[PDB]
Order: structure tokens, then sequence, then C-alpha cells
RNA sequence: AAACUCAAAGGAAUUGACGGGGCCCCGCACAAGCGGCGGAGCAUGCGGAUUAAUUCGAUGCAACGCGUAGAACCUUACCUGGGUUUGACAUGGAUCGGGAGUGCUCAGAGAUGGGUGUGCCUCUUGGUCGGUUCACAGGUGGUGCAUGGCUGUCGUCAGCUCGUGUCGUGAGAUGUUGGGUUAAGUCCCGCAACGAGCGCAACCCUUGUUCACUGUUGCCAGCACGUUAUGGUGGGGACUCAGUGGAGACCGCCGGGGUCAACUCGGAGGAAGGUGGGGAUGACGUCAAGUCAUCAUGCCCCUUAUGUCCAGGGCUUCACGCAUGCUACAAUGGCUGGUACAGAGAGUGGCGAGCCUGUGAGGGUGAGCGAAUCUCGGAAAGCCGGUCUCAGUUCGGAUUGGGGUCUGCAACUCGACCUCAUGAAGUCGGAGUCGCUAGUAAUCGCAGAUCAGCAACGCUGCGGUGAAUACGUUCCCGGGGC
């Protein structure tokens, strides 16, 4: 994982986006493609729309997310089996 | 290799860890030797055909 | 055994100093360049009654075997990488 | 190979036993390439068998591989639609090949915990006359008696 | 399809290398140069006949020998494409160029020169068999002790690909000490391209 | 007989190929041996399935740790979506120009767009850019059965042909058959053949002996001090080594065999003897073998898209099958302390010592070295002492949970490493199958390429330790002469 000494990596643009929506409001879904960032605090109680190659899934962001990274909850390979 | 990925390849990358090598003769990406530029098949040929110097074929 | 045998195939025996610098090699091989070097001293030494059993001994004889070269395509001097049919 | 008998590297002799024999048990012992490891295993051997048997261990040696020498053994024959199994005699090299690899294969056999005295349990039973060893030598020996009737296919 | 380069073969043993310097922090960039100079002369002097370009350096200043049949080309009028052909060296490298161009006193022998005339003559539609028997019976005239050609492709411009080949004398390309000049061109014909290889046994050094 | 049907049916002979035809041969082809694979876990490639995409190529030997000597972005060729249209990049004419190009900011996932600062050198007509166009570019789009180039392969196999002559109506034959020999169409003898060429061999590289020359960054026998200490020092050409040039092996000598002759056997000398070991070198051709994706190219196709830019995703999927490997299943072993002996290589965005700090990965300082100097550096196996005592274990180290380090804009998908805990299958593997004839197999570590890092157990090299066996050609596979 990321080195402690330098932080979590948030990708500075999410960061600014879940600021906004704390400074006016926590109720809306930032869409990113930000699956490289870290789950912070901050934005918890957030909906975030993470795209997953194809499409921006919505994760709502609860307490215990907060030591994962945003791209952990929007799978980008489907399978549903072998056959049927 | 594409004219487009070569151009691409000599312009400086947005973050250093993007560049990469590329055979200056033959635009390959793979097998690109630090030590002269070029690649596998340009090394070859360019050694059979002597332009490069003290590169000569080894039998020891 | 083997770098003390020079001596005692030869007139001398373990009544003869020698002093040695070893480099290379492993143990054995330093071992074997040792003999060598004791039986070429004892010839040079006395080349007309050591010389004769010294080399018949084969003794005065330094032996090529050196470890073969790796070679593409195969995963040592001469192993082949596992020949598979079909 | 086709062209002839290719040359025997000559066998040297152990620096203390003074025996080539054991120079060739070594040898045969002789696992993964491991010279001293092996010549240990064999020395202590030797030394336990001096130990339980006041005679000497070279001597002991000798006796457990005339005990699992073979005089002769069957090889397969491809006459006619039907494998035979030809009795051949065995050369005083080949015998001594032989009687070398079963002592060395039934000791590694052996239930024992140690290969070094285990190596010296199977050589004391083999120079009384027991062991694993000497049972194959027996049934390779019983065998091609029961195959005797094909010794005129030698060539 | 399984036999190696004769100059790549003898190099070092009887033949020579084309470049002569000598770097070790720079060597990449000196070898692309060296490229773009020798595929510069290429593609802009192949009416001259270019048997070989050889590149010297002693110190940010480079030296090209050109070994040409016909240096006319290259010379123009009173050195006037010498220096427009100089100047568009420094334009394309930045360092001062020093260019000297050479003749070839056996144009007819030089294995290279034959290959650009067999490719030429295939190009402008010539039958493979007799160009390929006039440069052979122009190699042993001169006095090379072996010649071989070899042209492959859709000869004549025929569907099915061909390896039509000529040889006489001897060409021991096995053996080291044997001096075996050997050229390639390729004719660029209304189908695809031909190519010509060729084989001139000079004769033996030490 | 006929209808009908075919454009051949046939004779002798030639050259090939094949033969469960012969004779003679050769190759780890068997046999004689040693160690494996097939079972287990993991790594890796592929088929299949799946997917928005799982980019493309490779498919009996001769595809499958192969193009890949390095897929988190890039690479990247694929997918979703967002941009762009003389285009991301060339070359040339015009035409309006003076900045181009960039620093800081803003919006944006970014592409990009908007700000703001800075703003050509000659010269009265260039370098450089702009548009509008005009030409045009671009394509890893198609066809390897349109091709060049390069490569595999039969095959290091002993062969494949030509000129002239001669024989035959002719294809064609002779040479190139025969006897002997050789690793060899290597030679010898005879011969309607006489010759030559490409292959064999030799010339080349490396290794084994030795001489001369040179002596640092290498070496230290004799001489003088060194902090005790380090060839550290003056110095030395002895030894070693480094690297240039020579010598040396030729069945050359001796004896036997061989009608002789080629060859062959034995011996001496010698470091080396009958090719001393290994590499480079792959004949005429075969397989429409591989590659249009390294490059090049004929034709066809795309041209506000099959070009091109960007972010995210994928190339890493997983009911499965195959293949190549790695680690194992333990006592010839595990653990632990001590202690020996290498070679070949790499290094300035690099190799990094030393000291300090941390359990450690590492961090902080940081000399030295562009390197026979300094660093990587520790070689490991081995030896020696202790310990475990045959236990699914103090074997094995998969998996999984926690805490971390480093590289990188960024380690979720998808990196290596450290540490703590966890402790899976595995008891030597069915039919079948593979490698190897000596410094080889077996094993032991080391280095390099690519490379920020690394999924590398791969690949190419390097040395350490170091075997067993080959009666033999009957059988299996491949090939050679008649
Ligand atoms: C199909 O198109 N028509 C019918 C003929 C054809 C036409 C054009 C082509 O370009 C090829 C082929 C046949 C294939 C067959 C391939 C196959 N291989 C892929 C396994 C194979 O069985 C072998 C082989 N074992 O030798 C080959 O020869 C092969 O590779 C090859 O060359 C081929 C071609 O490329
Ligand atoms: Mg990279
Ligand atoms: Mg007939
Ligand atoms: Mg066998
Ligand atoms: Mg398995
Ligand atoms: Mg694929
Ligand atoms: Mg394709
Ligand atoms: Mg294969
Ligand atoms: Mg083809
Ligand atoms: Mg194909
Ligand atoms: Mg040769
Ligand atoms: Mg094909
Ligand atoms: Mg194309
Ligand atoms: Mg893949
Ligand atoms: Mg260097
Ligand atoms: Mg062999
Ligand atoms: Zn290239």
């Amino acid at each position: 994982p990321r080195s402690l000494k330098k932080g979590p990596f948030v990708d500075e643009h999410l960061a600014k986006k879940v600021t906004a929506q704390n400074e006016a409001g926590t109720h809306n879904v930032i869409k990113t493609w930000s699956r490289r960032s870290m789950v912070t605090p901050d934005m918890i109680g957030h909906t975030i729309g993470v795209h997953d190659g194809r499409k921006h899934v919505p994760v709502f962001v609860t307490e215990s997310m907060v030591g994962h990274k945003l791209g952990e909850f929007a799978p980008t390979r489907t399978f549903k089996g072998h056959v049927k | 290799a594409k004219t487009a990925l070569k151009v691409k390849a000599a312009r400086k990358p947005k973050f250093g860890v993007r560049a990469y090598t590329r055979c200056q003769r033959c635009g390959r990406p793979h097998s690109v030797y630090r030590k002269f530029g070029l690649c596998r098949i340009c090394l070859r040929e360019m050694a059979h055909a002597g332009q490069l110097p003290g590169v000569t074929k080894s039998s020891w | 055994q083997i770098v003390t045998e020079p001596f005692a195939t030869a007139g001398v025996e373990g009544a003869y100093d020698v002093i040695a610098r070893i480099g290379g090699g492993g143990v054995t091989g330093q071992a074997g360049a040792l003999r060598l070097g004791i039986a070429r001293a004892l010839n040079n030494v006395d080349p007309e009654a050591s010389r004769p059993a010294l080399k018949k001994a084969g003794m005065l004889t330094r032996d090529a075997r050196v470890k073969e070269r790796k070679k593409a395509g195969l995963k040592k001097a001469r192993k082949a990488p596992q020949y598979s049919k079909r | 190979p086709r062209k002839g008998p290719a040359p025997k590297r000559p066998v040297m002799v152990d620096p203390v036993y003074g025996s080539p024999l054991v120079s060739q048990l070594v040898s045969k012992i002789l696992l993964d390439g491991k010279k001293t490891v092996a010549q240990n295993i064999v020395y202590t051997a030797l030394e336990g068998c001096r130990a339980k048997n006041n005679t000497d261990p070279v001597q002991t040696l000798k006796r457990a591989l005339d005990n699992i020498k073979p005089s002769l053994e069957v090889k397969s024959r491809r006459v006619g639609g039907a494998t035979y199994q030809v009795p051949v005699e065995v050369k005083p090299a080949r015998q001594t090949t032989l009687a070398m690899r079963w002592l060395v294969n039934f000791s590694r056999e052996r239930r024992e915990k140690t290969m070094a005295e285990r190596l010296m349990n199977e050589i004391l039973d083999a120079s009384n006359g027991l062991g694993a060893s000497v049972k194959r030598r027996e049934d390779t020996h019983k065998m091609a008696e029961a195959n005797r009737a094909f010794a005129h296919y030698r060539w | 399809g399984q036999k190696i380069n004769p100059h790549g073969f003898r190099l070092g043993v009887t033949t020579d290398h084309k470049t002569r310097w000598y770097a070790e922090k720079q060597y990449a960039e000196l070898v692309g140069e060296d490229v773009k100079i020798r595929e510069w002369l290429h593609k802009n002097l192949e009416r001259a006949g270019l048997s070989s370009i050889e590149i010297e350096r002693r110190s940010e200043r480079v030296t090209i020998f050109l070994y040409a049949a016909r240096p006319g080309i290259v010379i123009g009028r009173n050195g006037a494409e010498a220096e427009r052909v100089r100047g568009e060296l420094e334009k394309l490298t930045g360092k001062q160029i020093q260019l000297n161009i050479l003749e070839v006193k056996s144009p007819e022998t030089d294995a290279q020169l034959v290959a650009q005339g067999i490719a030429e003559q295939l190009a402008a539609r010539v039958a493979f068999r007799r160009a390929m028997r006039k440069a052979q019976q122009s190699a042993m005239n001169a006095g090379a002790l072996g010649i071989r050609i070899k042209c492959s492709g859709r000869l004549g411009g025929a569907e099915m690909s061909r390896s039509e080949g000529y040889r006489e004398g001897r060409v021991p390309l096995h053996t080291l000490r044997a001096d075996i000049d050997y050229g390639f061109f390729e004719a660029r014909t209304t189908f695809g391209r031909i190519g010509v290889k060729v084989w001139i046994y000079k004769g033996d050094v030490t």
C-alpha cells in the first residue's frame, strides 16, 4: 500500500468536489473516474459514481468505507458463471 | 510502428514515469537496447552491415 | 591425498617443505592445481630420477576439463528442454 | 554405441582404506553431487561395521559384495510374437556394479532412521547372508534357473 | 532463408566496419544521426549509385566518405551539388560535416553497384535472364574469380514468386579468408519489388 | 450385338519417392545407466468458456516461460465514453502576418478551452508560425496463397550439381557404380570417363602448454619502513595475471597391420595424439512452413473515420483441458552459531561503502568510483559445533487476517518486498513420457539484458561440487550409400 509518510492519495478534484458538496449541502451524486482515490472521512455519507470502465456505478460511502479505494466498490469484470 | 505513436513517444510525457524507448530507427517498442537505441532486428541487421563500431559476432 | 601423493610417488617424502599461494576455483580445483604445481616443481628440480615415474603416474599433465559453456535453446551446457510432441 | 566400446574411466582408491571398492561405494551413494556427504556416510557405516565386529570393515564390505554378486541374469528377447527371458552370464565388473547398486538401493529402502547406519546394517546383514540385497540376488538367480532353457539363444 | 550475411560473417576477420568512432555516453545518439545521414544519402542519391557510406568522427566533427560509381551527380556543376548536400547535412545533424566522394575502380566488380544495375534494369522491365547474364559476363570480363546473382520475387510480372539464380566460377561462402563482396538491392516494379542479391569472390586475403 | 458413356485405355523404359524388401551404415534412436515430467501447490503460455473488451500473431515434430530482453498509466494495437477534421506527424505552393513557443491562473476525468505575463533575428526582401485552403497526410485496416527482407525446418544430415566426352531414338545415364577407408562425395584402388563447383575439412573465436614484450588501477620472490595493522610504502620483471605478437600437433617419429595405398593399431616424446574440448559457420532444395505486426511493398479497403487525442477499463476473467517450469513431500534433511574456496559481469537520474536509526523491508546522512582502482560483495552448496528424532513434523509454505516499506502523478482492478499470525494439498506420483556419454547429468549459488518498480520461478551467461553407464545393434524413432 501507499507509504504512510506520503499520506492518503485523494485525486485533488474529488477532494474539491466533496468539499464543495459539504459547504453547499451533502445532497448530490458526485460523478468521477477516480477509482484511484482514497476514501476519506470528509466524504462520509456522500454518494459517488465511480467509473467501472463503461458506467458510473454509484456507491453510498459509509463509515467503514474509509480504509479503501474508490475503485474497490466498482467491479470492472462481469462473470455471472460459466454456462448458465 | 504508427507515426502518431512514434511522435508521441518522442515528445516529453505528461508524467516522467510514462516515457518509453521505441526503436530510434524502426519505431519498434519491444526489445530496445539502451546502449545504442535501435531494437532486436535493427541491431542484428546493422551489426551485420557493419555500421555499429566495435560490434561483431561473438563465438567464445 | 591428491596433493600429498606427488611426494609419495617421488623419491622424496614428507621431509621436504612446501609453500603454496592458491587462487580461484573451488576446493577440489585448488587441490588439483596444487598437485600439478608440486609435480612440476619436483619435475624441474630432478628431471631424471623423478621425471619417469612422475609422468607415468599421469601427473605432469594438466587436464583441460573445464565447465562447458551454456548454449542457446538449452537449459545447461547439454541439458535440453523437455521435448513434448503434440 | 554403434562405433564401439567407449573407454572406461579408471577407478580411484579410497585414501583411508586403500581399496577401490570403497571409492566405488561412495561414487554409487554420491547423491546430488555431494562427494563429501556421500563418503561421510560411507566412512560412518564402515566404522560402525568395525565397531560391531572386530573384523576389518573393508573385508566385511567385500564379503557382502560377494554374497550379493549375481552370476547370471535374464534379459528380454524379442524372438517371435512373445518375449523371452534369456539367461546371460554376468561379467565380474557388471556383477560388482549390480551388487553395489542393490546394496545402496536396499540400504536406502531400509526402515532405520539415518542412511549411514542403514547402509551399515545392510552391509552386515549381507555379509552374514541375510537381507533384501541377498534376497534379490537369490530371486534373480532363481528366475534365471527357471528360464535356463533359453541358454542356447546367447549370441 | 538460412544463410548468414557474408559481410557480417567476415566482419573483424577480413572486412572492416563502415563507421569509425568511439563514444560511451552519446553512443545511441551518434548511431541515430548516422542512421539519419545514411537514410538521407540513400534516399536522395540513388542516381549516383552508392557503394558505401563511411562515417568518421573526431570531436563534434563528422567525416563522410561516399563511394559512388559516378560522382558526377554528387558534385553537380563545379561542386554546387556537393555544397548543397553538405549544407543539407549540417541542417540534418547540426555538426561540421567534411564530405569527400570517391570512385569505385571496378563498378562492374563491386557487388553493390552490380545489384544497383540489375535492379534498375528489372525496374526498366528488362528480361531478368538477360540482365543476370550481362552482369555475370561483365564481372568475369573484369576478372572476378566468381559471380553469383539471385533475383527473387514476381519475376517477369508473374503471379507466383520465383528465385532465379546464376553462378559460375567459385564463390566459397563458408571460407572466412575468402574475400567475398556482397550487395543487395530491390527493384521497385509495378508488381511489388524484386530482391537482387550478388556475391562476388574478389580473391583470397590473409 | 446395340443404346449409352469416357478422352483416354495401354506397351516398354527413365528418374524419384515409398515398401509390414535385402545388404551396409550413423545419431542419447534403443539398450546400459542417472535424474525427471505425468500426481500436489504455485508461476507462466495456450485452448475453451466468459466479457463492453478479454488487441493481434504462433497450432504435430518445427505453436504453447513463443513475437514479449519487463502490460498498474504509458506500452496498447482492444472496450465504454469524451474530443478533434490538412488532422497527432511529414513535404510543397500560394495568402494574411509578427511572434512562435511558453511561465502563473481558471474550467475540465483529461483531452482541450479561457485568462494573464513574456514576447522574433536579418531587413524593406530571410528564419519561424498562423490560419484559409490547395496539394495532401494517416491506418498495428485486408491479403505471408501477390512479394522483398529475415527465420524455422529436414539437417551438421553427406549430399546436391555442372562443363566436355561417351552410351542410348528419347526422357536419361556415365562421372557420382565397384573394393577399402573416413566424423565426412574424407581419401585410396580400379574404372568411359576426364574435370570443376557448392557442401565436408581448414582459414576465425574460445579453452588446454610455453616464449618474448610491457608493469597500472595487476602481481610481491630478494631489499628498506610502515601506528599494531593494509604491496600501505620506495622498489622489483621473479611468480600470477592482464593483452599484443610468436611457438606448439602434422599420424610428424618408432613398430605392426594394411598387395601396397588411403587408412588402422600400439608406443615414445609431449600440456595436449590421431578432429584435444566448445562456439561461429546450415549445400541444392523441401514444407504456397512463420512473419503485410519490426521494416519494406503490389492490389483492395477507411477518410467529421478503420485517422487522431484523452480519462477509465481490458490484455491479469475461470465450471475447466494441455504445455513449460518452480517449490516440495523431509534425516544424503530442517533449524541455529562459527568458518573456508569462485568465475563472468554491471555502474553517474548510476553502483553506493562507512556510521546512525528500525525486528526487518527501509529511512537519515553519505565517502568513493565513468571505474584491473570504488561499489554491487554476501558467493551458496561444503566443513565444524549445537539441536530437532521419523511425527503430515521444528517437513512443506499454499492460502487467509493484521501492521508496514519502496518505486511511481497513481499500486482497487493489477506491483515487489518486510513483519506478525494463519499452516492448505503433498507420504515420491496411473497409462504414458523427457533430458543426458564427462567436467556431461545431477545439484549449488552469481551476473546481465529489458527495466521507475516488477509478477524473473523466464531468458542469455558464469563458475562451485560432481556422477553412474554404454555387452551391443536384435527391436523402437530419424537419417545415409547401393
Ligand atoms: C485455408 O485456406 N486454403 C484452404 C488453403 C490456404 C490458402 C492460403 C494460405 O495462406 C494457407 C492455406 C492453408 C493453410 C494450412 C495451414 C495449417 N496450419 C494453420 C496448422 C497446416 O496444417 C499447415 C501445416 N501443418 O503445415 C500449413 O501448411 C498451413 O499453416 C498453411 O500454410 C496455410 C496457409 O496459410
Ligand atoms: Mg516504462
Ligand atoms: Mg511399367
Ligand atoms: Mg533407455
Ligand atoms: Mg504437475
Ligand atoms: Mg491470445
Ligand atoms: Mg494480422
Ligand atoms: Mg515446441
Ligand atoms: Mg510462406
Ligand atoms: Mg498465419
Ligand atoms: Mg565448416
Ligand atoms: Mg501458410
Ligand atoms: Mg498495410
Ligand atoms: Mg496475456
Ligand atoms: Mg562503463
Ligand atoms: Mg554424443
Ligand atoms: Zn527496429
